[PDB]
RNA sequence: GGUGCAUGGUUGUCGUCAGCUCGUGUCGUGAGAUGUUGGGUUAAGUCCCGCAACGAGCGCAACCCUUAUCGUUAGUUACA
RNA sequence: GGCGAAGGCGAAAACUUAGGCCAUUACUGACGCUUAGGCUUGAAAGUGUGGGGAGCAAAUAGGAUUAGAUACCCUAGUAGUCCACACCGUAAACGAUAGAUACUAGCUGUCGGGGCGAUCCCCUCGGUAGUGAAGUUAACACAUUAAGUAUCUCGCCUGG
RNA sequence: AUUGGGCGUAAAGCAAGCGCAGGCGGAUUGAAAAGUCUGGUGUUAAAGGCAGCUGCUUAACAGUUGUAUGCAUUGGAAAC
């Protein structure tokens, strides 16, 4: 019953992360269904890519995709195989007056962003992989990336019936209730055979003081 | 014990 | 040579009819005095063999540490000896486990060190509110750890003023195979202290002298030269709480 | 070394608003050369208890002497109401007892043996009667010594 | 269309209640207890003494927004 | 606190009468423990006969509360509680711990006998309590007056 | 539960006492030898149990040789 903690810090610790702005509710909504029809298609189509989060930078027919991801490899292709056909995929979903020019962009220490974490919790447990083992090497190798605490707790079918019986974990000084504190959250749909499975994982990155505003 | 070492 | 039987003027004397019975080797059947008076030869004795002992140990180069709890004077007495002789000493409260377990306090040490040299190189860079809560903890933590701030293992040798109110220290300490000896006076139980020292100790008098001689001890294996011990007359005279009154109600 | 384990527990005290299942485990190990510990510890999961137990078995151990690969002489361990006899089998019938017994007589590095549980059966006080009776075990040499018979009397 | 007595997610209630636990160690054959108890002060397990306990996390406050005073940059489409 | 084997025993006197403790240079010289059967005693309630009946009070009547109250409360109220002779022989008849004996740290009281002697306190032999280690117990707990180490005898137990 | 159990709270110490027959029982000396131990002899049918061997093409089995256990008599031992 608590709060989202990216929507919480989010406009006064952490920028927006889809930055733009229109004529007044006229055509804002449609650019709000199509930009982030980009933002859950990346999320679909490439598991494996571990992209962690994507910026849309919309202004009077002019779009800029920045994509962060650990594998770029898999976005581009073998000799560009890949980058011509996701943006002529992208130009599909958006339309055809609007330059779009996107790029792709390393991550640094890409172990202790929570999207892919959550992604690869999420391809373990699909994996018919047990739930304790993988979530405890997950754990220790976010541990070792050089971060703090971390809080990871998965729902569902644990193998069997009487899904309330989640498992969580924590193991650092992970203060939620604190605005400054930089903290990155993501959720993730794990989809098993037997039923839906939930994962929830929550990344301390150090604290944020001084940073004035939204950087 | 006698005596430490 | 060590203590002669004349200066032991007042070492002997204990509250009435509160002795453990199994102790019945060193007092002697019971007098007028109903005070349990120890036979001197074998408290000449059981010193020399503490004296031997300790040397060897510091002759080995280890760590020895210092226990005092009582009010006042034990606790100002086990300073003295600190500020005079290299050696570990405790004289709060024992933390209950501070042998037994030692990864959970070597932690506490290491950070109470690191901020003192955080104190001694902050040249007032944060407010004076947070310099003010910092002095704080650092007093806190030199008021329970000042004394064992300078060890890296188990100390190898302890002492104990009192095993009957310190029955936590010697029990820790009998946990581990260690050695532990005790100014084991005639209501401790002496199956737990392996060296048995059949002195008094509520009396002020006797407790300053055996401590300044077992300090001297340790010291002279340190080539420091010895305050109370092996010196012989006109010496040994203490500065006196007066030492009367035996009995306690 | 061989940390076999013995019986895992599901115990569990009662809280306002749900039931702390805290379950626990029971661990023996031995050098099978005289080395001897046993550590019962809990753990809210099954790795971390076991490790709990073996870090606490392994941290006290204590030995036992072999004659012969066997007791030599008759003893019964009495502990917890709850009796567990040994016997100086020979030479041929080998290792024979139940389950816990059997457990800590193989990792004590012995052989052929006689037991027979007596009173209950709770592994834990089955695991202290066989220490207590296996360690009151007096040695021949030690009488021998302690004797003014000690050449071979 | 059915199964919230197979669910994820979201939410109500206790309740902004001051509680819930863990690591090491000690005691107990054991579930377990010890910290978290006792003495003072707070809205608060907030802090401080004592204490076989020493530490740690979630929870409270604090970092955030708004109102209450003043200084300064700016003067309009306010003001005058 | 004292006594009695248990039930029990508390205004005062007289007669009869039981058992217990301490010291014994005295005496018999193993005559001692236990006890199936037997015998005696055995709280209160109850019964038979004759007295007694101040107070109290089963059963009973009435007034209250309650939905009901044949109960708790209140007012009356007989048997009985009392005595003399018998009968009944049951109770948580409890220390929920059978009797007899030897040994096993200590400390704090209290009561009796004895020596010493103004009481208080010194100690010896006993009876009655608290605390308390080895030891025992599943734990609570017992712990020199054992539920400890052992023997003898009797009685008793074998899931609800 | 003789070896091989228990009776405070789990089933179980009679309500208590006087107690015959029964069981048990201080120390030393003598005898007897009823218990106790041991030597000799007789007997404890055969088959079967155990061990070895042989014969069934090998075992199941059959045969083969030894084998325990008690009782009575006789000769000694004297610790209980």
């Amino acid at each position: 019953q608590k709060v989202n903690s990216n929507g919480l810090r989010f406009g006064i610790n952490k920028n927006w992360i889809s930055r733009w702005t229109a004529n007044s509710h006229a055509q804002t909504a449609k650019w709000l269904i199509e930009d982030e029809k980009i933002r859950n298609l990346f999320f679909v189509n490439y598991r494996n890519a571990q992209v962690s989060n994507v910026e849309i930078e919309r202004t009077q027919a002019t779009v800029d995709v920045f994509v962060y991801a650990a594998q770029p490899a898999f976005l581009i292709g073998s000799e560009n195989k890949n980058i011509q056909k996701i943006t002529k995929q992208i130009k599909q979903i958006i339309g055809r007056t609007t330059n779009l020019d996107l790029t792709i962009n390393e991550i640094g220490s890409p172990m202790l962003s929570a999207r892919i974490i959550a992604r690869d919790l999420a391809n373990a447990i699909e994996a018919r992989v047990p739930l304790r083992t993988a979530m405890r090497q997950s754990l220790i190798k976010v541990l070792k990336a050089g971060a703090n605490g971390i809080k990871v707790l998965v729902s569902g079918r644990l193998n069997g019936a009487e899904i309330a019986r989640d498992k969580m974990y924590i193991e650092g000084n992970m203060p939620l209730s604190t605005l400054r504190a930089d903290i990155d959250y993501a959720l993730e749909k794990a989809q098993t055979t037997y039923g839906v499975i939930g994962v929830k994982v929550w990344i301390n990155r150090g604290m944020i003081y001084t940073k004035g505003l939204n950087r | 014990m006698g005596n430490f070492d | 040579s060590l203590a002669k039987l004349g200066e032991m003027r007042t070492h002997v004397g204990m509250v009435k009819r509160y002795w453990n019975p199994k102790m019945g080797f060193f007092i002697e059947p019971e007098r007028k005095h109903n005070n349990d008076h120890f036979v001197l030869e074998l408290q000449r004795q059981s010193l020399q063999t503490a004296y031997n002992y300790v040397k060897e140990v510091a002759q080995n180069n280890g760590q020895i540490l210092f226990v005092g709890t009582k009010n006042d004077y034990v606790k100002k007495l086990v300073n003295n000896i600190a500020k005079r002789v290299d050696v570990a000493f405790i004289t709060q409260r024992w933390l209950g486990g501070t042998l037994t377990n030692f990864k959970t306090l070597s932690i506490s040490i290491n950070k109470l060190n690191k901020l003192v040299e955080k104190q001694a190189e902050n040249a007032a860079d944060l407010t004076k509110k947070e310099n003010l809560m910092l002095s704080r903890e650092i007093e806190r933590l030199e008021k329970f750890f000042g004394g064992v701030k300078s060890l890296k293992r188990l100390p190898n040798l302890l002492i104990v003023d009192d095993p009957v109110y310190e029955k936590n220290a010697v029990a820790e300490a009998n946990i581990l195979r260690i050695p532990v000896v005790a100014l084991c006076n005639t209501n401790t139980n002496p199956e737990l202290v392996d060296f048995i020292i059949p002195a008094n100790n509520h009396q002020p008098q006797s407790t300053c002298l055996l401590m300044n001689l077992l300090a001297d001890a340790v010291a002279e294996a340190k080539a420091m030269p010895t305050m109370f011990a092996y010196k012989p007359d006109e010496e040994i005279q203490i500065e006196i709480p007066q030492k009367q009154e035996a009995p306690r109600q | 070394f061989e940390e076999r384990i013995v019986k895992l527990k599901r115990i569990s005290k009662t809280t306002k608003g749900g039931r702390n299942m805290r379950f626990s485990v029971l661990v023996v190990v031995g050098n099978r050369k005289g080395k001897i510990g046993y550590g019962i510890a809990k753990a809210l999961e099954v790795p971390n208890a076991i490790k709990k137990a073996i870090k606490a078995a392994h941290n006290s151990l204590h030995t036992i002497e072999i004659h012969k690969g066997s007791i030599y002489h008759e003893v019964i361990g009495r502990s917890g109401a709850s009796r567990v006899l040994l016997k100086p089998a020979p030479q041929g019938t080998g290792i024979i007892a139940g389950g816990a017994i059997r457990a800590i007589i193989e990792l004590a590095g012995y052989s052929d043996i006689y037991t027979k549980n007596l009173g209950r059966n709770t592994p834990i006080n089955m695991i202290h009667a066989t220490m207590d009776g296996i360690l009151k075990q007096l040695s021949p040499r030690r009488v021998a010594i302690l004797r003014n018979k000690n050449l071979n009397e």
